[PDB]
């Protein structure tokens, strides 16, 4: 089945990867785990002060 | 209304106490490129230092 398809399949692999990075780069809600990481830290901070 | 106690020169790039109108406190005296209106005297940040 792979060695059959080997162009389709690596045609929708490098379309999807191709998306993986608009995906990213439209929503900034996709990293905002990590940019909430950050932010508590900061928050903390600035409270102590 | 402030007293006998006169007025050294003004020490830059130093560490330095310092007291300005009974405000006393330490650190370093440098050239302010942020423009106060004519009324202000005090300069606070976001942490209110």
């Amino acid at each position: 089945v792979l060695y059959e398809n080997q162009k389709l399949i690596a045609n929708q692999f490098n379309s999807a990867i191709g998306k993986i990075q608009d995906s990213l780069s439209s929503t900034p809600s996709a990293l905002g785990k990590l940019q909430d990481v950050v932010n508590h830290n900061a928050q903390a901070l600035n409270t102590l002060v | 209304v402030c007293g006998p106690k006169k007025s050294t020169n003004l020490v830059k790039n130093k560490c330095v106490n310092f007291n300005f109108n009974g405000l006393t406190g330490t650190g370093v005296l440098t050239e302010s490129n942020k423009k106060f209106l004519p009324f202000q005297q005090f300069g606070r940040d976001i942490a209110d230092t």
